[PDB]
């Protein structure tokens, strides 16, 4: 084997500006080589070499440039890109943003060092998601369902209970069961969460007793802004190792993706890169791809990576660059409405903008019922007509609702009342909920229904 | 050693500073102009100087400090007045005599020649001590005893302990050796503003911030070590709430922090605090300044000092919490701080983000706000303090859409929402119940039920009544009070009584200047219980309205009672009134 | 220049040499302890694989 | 009835805890067998640290 070499320690640091540390007289640099910077005080922090030109090197330190002296700090070039020591033993533990074990436990004994930002899967070898998931919440499963390998985020403005919904989904996560070793292992990324939210996550996960199959990658808002960018990379790399290289299906969760967007914006503004819309970097689409575009099923392996991000519209606007690019990349949306929260509904899922682009394959005959697609389409389409009827009633009066419009208004009322609402710990099965969905569709006459054929639901029978 | 080379406005380039460190404060020129290092390109440095750089001379000396922007803590920190960059305004004025702030003042933050009474703990001359150990306490003044904590990042076996007596900060009150080398510590601790203070464990907040106002105490409670937000731009509500916090809040200390507001407004507030006086529960009369510290940086002050004032204040609050005291910070105008940060960013030509603020504004605001919380102390003996921030916001025109407002609402747990409409309608509390909220009620429910298990149910019923108040409002708006049912009329009347009797305070009146939580709880019980007892009887609304005149008067007076009689007497009176109202509602049914 | 003025301490540095250019700007700390640390960190996955089974 | 039902839990939890303690002891004995794996592999990885060439 090629003989090893001890990393060269330099002291030629010849410039500091912003978060970027300049070096000179570097002997044979390497792009994206991880360099750990030791200050004169002796404290150490990591960093990446962003731009390599000639014998120079423009390093981006992690813990901040503060305290770096141009004649007393030393930089050591490890000569290798960032690598996360993934291992099967990493399950049931908590790690910092960069991966420091923070559960008062010994560090990870790596089964293999794996580089973050792993290469893409050859789409010829890529396959298609073909199985539903039993998260434990009615409205997500019944309409705009989630497939074992499908990516889909949660759109929810600030202050909404989306964190509680994520915690409930993670604690109640399970297969359809229509096995425990390959059962759902949950990788729980936490980008830029509050300390109270962090303690809540830790306590809730420890309480459900599923610590044996859940990994927390916590990154608080106190941690450096650049260190938040590598947290999703590490989480997804560990998920890739667990799923493809070990077998068990992984249900990747990342909270506050808007925090990741803000971290990207801060890092880009630091280096003065070309700005896209709203001052975000012009390559944000590619970065959000490298984060999201890993969920899927690989042909030769029995693993599967399901992605459930959690975004937050900053101004409660769907047109914001982060949610817009996500919706471009994320293959569907599960939407949460503040207006429904104003009505004191615990799971404020609004179904009008919520659609799963892979639902057309999750449904079928192996699972669910043969009337799933048509019933979902009707409860998706008649809601818009009910909203239009409500608007007409608001702008004209109660007399505007004719013998047909009043039916749509009553449909909307009952749909928002009974169907959407669910218990904080209710595992409402599909058929029991689909019966009430059929009742809601049957509030309207069985002949005015245009899109659905009568025979489709007629195959199913009430009681 | 070190000479300037290029002076382009605020930006300054100085050669011969190879050993300089990033963000290390430096003294520039003979006038001792103070500026922070930004870029260390080459063997040269780059400094932005806070005060005006007009009149600098090339090759004028530059003197390093080997320390970032730091604050000298210790005895004498309370009471005084300090600038943004930790400059004692009062002593500067006394020493210079004149009024103007000299360009290049060098007065130390705390007088190092004044004497304070010192006495050590029972520690021995050869014992072992570590960082955060409380080895002595000092009577800086009456009723504000100051503990002397051994500085963090310092530990070792005890070598020398100063016996009790009269001493000054320049004296070496403590000396100890970890290794064979020995270090001697005085009573002055320096700590960078940017670096937070070391903590042992971030506890869960479990005690409400009793502000003395019923609306904040019961409707939208705030917990010790919890963030708070105020949309304060007019109506003097910010002044009112600040005075309430200074006088009646549970906090053992208050650290007001004013940045970039109107100079005359800061003059008014800094003349108001000395006039403010608070009585002790033991019957003693004190001055709020004896427990108050004030950091005021007006608009005329340098922009960098305006940005650093907030961090200075929060570091002072953390130092106070280091000895387990409950201390409350009050950021006067976070909007002004954000504008100062924007000006600094424009000076640095950083790439603009949403609405012109730099992209790190939200991140820096979150980093600042994350320092609040109930925290276990570092080092023994065991004790626990808290730091709560009640920093206000000034949205432009009231539109809660500016990035400062959005970030603050995203980070702050409890938002109280002062409304100018209520101020126009002559509302002393001015708290809009329709927009305020308290996200910490779920965590505070433990204490809420421990004090009274029915109090939380009463609060939920009051929230439901407030929610139905607007419903009845448009009901009266569209058809009038005629269409209201007897139960609906009773609910509307009870909501109006709650709004005009308990949800509103009288402040200026001696009887309603301070509202104890006991009186608040009894008033809430006497209101909600009466509301229900009248509700289930549906009885003609007119008949019960006629026959409950005495009950209505009792409910109204349930807040007119002064706190002079104390909790045992007022609680008994409120209980008797509630029993009488219940008897009148039940017997007449 | 050699250790004629200062030297790597014995127990703290089991052996090896350090080579640095003029002014000590670039240093290649090729001591035995660092060599062991690097080879250990590199070969750790093999160690784990052989500890099991 | 609830107290009678929960009485069996006071023993079941203790039995599960004892079983877990014994399983952990057996796992450490496998790490003592790992210490036997140490006896069989320490010399192996010590001779693996012959990277003292060139």
């Amino acid at each position: 084997e090629g003989t090893l070499e001890v990393a060269m320690e330099y002291r030629t640091v010849t410039g500091v500006a912003g978060p970027l540390v300049i070096l000179d007289k570097v002997k044979g640099p390497k792009y994206y080589e991880i360099v750990n910077i030791r200050l004169g005080d002796g404290t150490m922090r990591r960093g990446q070499v962003l731009e390599v030109d000639g014998e120079k090197a423009v390093v981006q330190v992690f813990e901040g440039t503060s305290g770096i002296d141009n004649k007393f700090t030393t930089v050591q070039f490890t000569g290798e890109v960032l690598k996360t020591p993934v291992s099967l033993d990493m399950l049931g533990r908590i790690f910092n943003g960069s991966g420091k074990p923070i559960d008062n436990g010994p560090p990870i004994l790596p089964e293999a060092y794996l580089d973050i930002s792993g290469s893409s899967i050859n789409p010829s070898e890529r396959t298609y998601p073909e199985e539903m998931i039993q998260t434990g919440i009615s409205t997500i499963d019944v309409m705009n369902s989630i497939a074992r390998g499908q990516k889909i985020p949660l759109f929810s403005a600030a202050g909404l209970p989306h964190n509680e919904i994520a915690a409930q989904i993670c604690r109640q996560a399970g297969l359809v069961k229509r096995g425990e070793e390959d059962n759902f292992a949950i990788v729980f990324a936490a980008m830029g969460v509050n300390m109270e939210t962090a303690q809540f996550f830790k306590r809730d996960f420890e309480e459900n007793g599923s610590m044996e199959r859940v990994t927390l990658f916590l990154n608080l808002a106190n941690d450096p802004t650049i260190e938040r960018i590598i947290t999703p990379r590490i989480a997804l790399t560990t998920a890739e190792y667990l799923a493809y290289e070990c077998g068990k299906h992984v249900l990747v969760i990342l909270t506050d993706m808007s925090s990741y967007a803000d971290a990207l914006r801060e890092v880009s503004a630091a280096r003065e890169e070309v700005p896209g819309r709203r001052g975000y970097p012009g390559y944000m689409y590619t970065d959000l791809a490298q984060i999201y575009e890993r969920a899927g099923r690989i042909e030769g392996r029995k693993g599967s990576i399901t992605q459930i991000p959690i975004l937050t519209m900053p101004n409660d606007d769907i047109t914001h660059p982060t949610p817009d690019l996500t919706g471009y990349i994320t293959e569907g949306q599960i939407y949460i409405d503040r207006q429904l929260q104003n009505r004191q509904i615990y799971p404020p899922i609004n179904v009008l903008p919520s659609l799963s682009r892979l639902m057309k394959s999750a449904i079928g005959e192996g699972m669910t019922r043969r009337d799933h697609s048509d019933v979902s389409n009707q409860l998706y389409a008649n809601y818009a007509i009910g909203k239009d009827v409500q608007a007409m009633k608001a702008v004209v009066g109660e007399e505007a609702l004719s013998s047909e419009d009043l039916l749509y208004l009553e449909f909307l009322d009952k749909f928002e009342r009974k169907f959407v609402a669910q218990g904080a710990y209710d595992s409402r099965n599909i058929f029991q909920s689909l019966d009430l969905a059929w009742t809601l569709l049957r509030i309207f006459p069985r002949e005015l229904l245009h899109r659905i054929p009568g025979k489709t639901l007629d195959q199913y029978y009430s009681r | 050693y070190g000479y300037v080379r290029k002076v382009s406005g605020p930006v300054v380039i100085a050669d011969g500073m190879n050993g300089a460190a990033m963000y290390e404060l430096v003294r520039v020129g003979h006038d001792n102009l103070i500026g922070e290092i930004i870029r260390l390109e080459g063997d040269s440095a780059t400094i932005q100087v806070y005060e005006e750089t007009a009149g600098l001379m090339v090759n004028d000396p530059v003197l390093r400090t080997h320390k970032p922007l730091s604050v000298e803590l210790g005895p004498g920190i309370l009471g005084n007045i300090f600038d943004g960059i930790q400059r004692p305004l009062k002593t500067i004025a006394i020493r210079s005599g004149d009024v103007y702030i000299p360009r290049g003042v060098s007065v130390p933050a705390l007088d190092k020649d004044t004497l304070w009474e010192f006495q050590p703990k029972k520690i021995g001359e050869g014992d072992l001590l570590t960082g955060g150990d409380l080895y002595a306490t000092v009577f800086e003044n009456s009723l504000m005893q100051h503990h002397v904590a051994l500085p963090p990042d310092a530990m070792g076996k005890v070598t020398y302990v100063a016996p009790a007596g009269q001493y000054s900060l320049k004296d070496t009150v403590l000396e100890l050796e970890f290794q064979g080398v020995k270090k001697s510590f005085t009573m002055l601790q320096a700590w960078p503003v940017r670096t937070p203070r070391p903590v042992s464990s971030k506890l869960a907040a479990d005690t409400p911030l009793l502000t003395g106002q019923r609306v904040l105490d019961a409707l939208f409670p705030s917990v010790l070590g919890g963030t708070c937000a105020i949309p304060g731009a007019f109506g003097c509500g910010k002044t009112v709430i600040s005075q309430a916090l200074s006088k009646y809040s549970n906090s053992d200390t208050v650290v007001y922090v004013g940045c970039g507001e109107r100079g005359n407004e800061m003059a008014e507030v800094l003349m108001d605090f000395p006039q403010l006086t608070m009585t002790l529960p033991d019957g003693r009369e004190e001055s709020v300044m004896k427990r108050t510290t004030l950091v005021a940086n007006t608009s005329n002050m340098p922009v960098a000092a305006r940005e650093a004032s907030i961090y200075t204040g929060i570091t002072i609050a953390e130092y106070f919490r280091d000895m387990g005291y409950n201390v409350s910070m009050m950021a006067d105008s976070t909007s002004r701080w954000a504008e100062a940060l924007r000006e600094i960013s424009g000076r640095l030509a950083e790439m603009p983000a949403d609405s012109g603020y730099p992209a790190y504004l939200a991140a820096r605001l979150a980093s600042f706000y994350e320092r609040a919380g109930k925290v276990k102390c570092l080092g023994g003996p065991e004790r626990t303090g808290s730091v709560t921030i009640v920093g206000a916001v000034s949205p432009p025109g009231g539109d809660f859409s500016d990035p400062v407002t959005s970030a603050t609402l995203s980070i702050v747990q409890v938002f109280w929402g002062l409304d100018k409409k209520l101020a126009q309608r002559k509302h002393f509390p001015s708290v809009n119940w329709l927009i305020s909220y308290s996200k910490y009620s779920t965590a505070l429910e433990s204490f809420y039920e421990q004090f009274d298990p029915d109090f939380i149910n009463i609060r939920t019923k009051a929230r439901e009544v407030l929610q139905r108040e607007d419903d009845l409002n448009e009901i009266v708006q569209l058809v009038g009070k005629d269409a209201l049912a007897e139960g609906d009329k009773i609910t509307l009347e009870t909501a109006k009584l709650l709004r005009e009797d308990y949800l509103a305070q009288n402040a200026f009146t001696p009887y309603d200047k301070f509202c104890p939580f006991y009186k608040s709880v009894w008033m809430m019980r006497n209101i909600i219980h009466f509301y229900n007892l009248a509700n289930q009887a549906v009885i003609t609304y007119t008949l019960i309205k006629h026959r409950l005149g005495d009950l209505f008067y009792r409910l109204v007076s349930q807040k007119f009672e002064d706190p002079a009689e104390g909790e045992p007497a007022l609680v008994a009176k409120f209980k008797k009134l509630h029993e009488d109202l219940t008897a009148g509602f039940r017997a007449l049914e | 220049p050699g250790p004629g003025h200062h030297n790597a301490h014995g127990p703290s540095c089991s052996g090896g040499v350090v080579v640095a250019s003029r002014d000590g700007k670039i240093v290649c700390e090729n001591t035995l302890d660092a060599r062991l640390d690097v080879v250990f960190r590199k070969k750790l996955p093999e160690i784990r694989k052989q500890l099991v089974s | 009835e609830f107290q009678r039902k929960l009485a069996e839990s006071s023993g079941d939890s203790g039995a599960n805890v004892k079983r877990l303690e014994q399983e952990t002891e057996v796992k450490i004995h496998h790490l003592n067998a790992g210490a036997e794996k140490i006896q069989y592999d320490v010399v192996q990885m010590l001779l693996k640290h012959v990277t003292t060439v060139k």
